């Protein structure tokens, strides 16, 4: 289907593990839709990329 | 690949009076406040 669910996702990146890139990212991506992800650099948008 | 509140804020101070500066930029996007505007389109400069 296509159906992405993120569900209290965090995440920190394996180098610095103490710092939290990502944190409790609750959303979902359904088909015929488009969602938007907008902020400041350094948020963490490419992080939830990939 | 600048956020807006960054690109607002490098938007004018790099001149100082005294430093030629060239603000290469695809569409006339935070350059109006430039002295001189050049457009180019396909290797040819346009006269304003
Ligand atoms: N490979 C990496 N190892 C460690 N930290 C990283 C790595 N890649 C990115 N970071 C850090 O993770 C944070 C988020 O980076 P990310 O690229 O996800 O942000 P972003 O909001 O997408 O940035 P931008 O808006 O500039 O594209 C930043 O503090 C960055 O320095
Ligand atoms: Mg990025």
């Amino acid at each position: 289907e296509g159906l992405v669910q993120f569900q209290d996702v965090s995440f920190a990146y394996p180098n610095r593990p103490d710092v939290l890139v990502l944190q409790g990212l609750t959303f979902t991506l359904r088909p015929g839709e488009v969602t938007a992800l907008v902020g400041p650099n350094g948020s963490g948008k490419s992080t939830v990329a990939a | 690949a600048l956020d807006v509140q960054c690109e607002q804020a490098l938007q004018d101070w790099n001149s100082r009076g005294d430093r030629t500066v060239l603000v290469i930029a695809h569409r006339l996007q935070t350059v109006q406040r430039a002295h001189q505007i050049l457009v180019l389109q396909e290797g040819k400069l346009q006269k304003l």
